[PDB]
């Protein structure tokens, strides 16, 4: 009761606090992502012998 | 962008309706109603949350 006098601050941490943990899944997905199709390796394994 | 300077805009226009601890949000109010030598007590609460 004592709290709620004082206004919405609560409410911009709140705000704050969500908009911090949105952006590091976007930060993993911008980074992880950049590919469109998920290519498998040949069963052989001839690479000039590297 | 837009949207979140203007909510941030509109919460510390808002903010201003607080209590914080006072008589009333209204300043006139709490200077005519107390008696002037010790309505500071009151002023000062309302001058820090703002």
């Amino acid at each position: 009761n004592l709290l709620l006098q004082y206004g919405s601050f609560c409410t911009q941490l709140n705000r704050a606090l969500t908009g911090i943990a949105v952006e590091q899944d976007k930060n993993t997905q911008e980074v992880f992502a950049q590919v469109k199709q998920i290519y498998k390796t040949p069963p052989i394994k001839d690479f000039g012998g590297f | 962008v837009v949207n979140q300077n203007a909510q941030a805009l509109n919460t510390l226009v808002k903010q201003l309706s607080s209590n914080f601890g006072a008589i009333s949000s209204v300043l006139n109010d709490i200077l005519s109603r107390l008696d002037p030598p010790e309505a500071e007590v009151q002023i000062d609460r309302l001058i820090t949350g703002r």
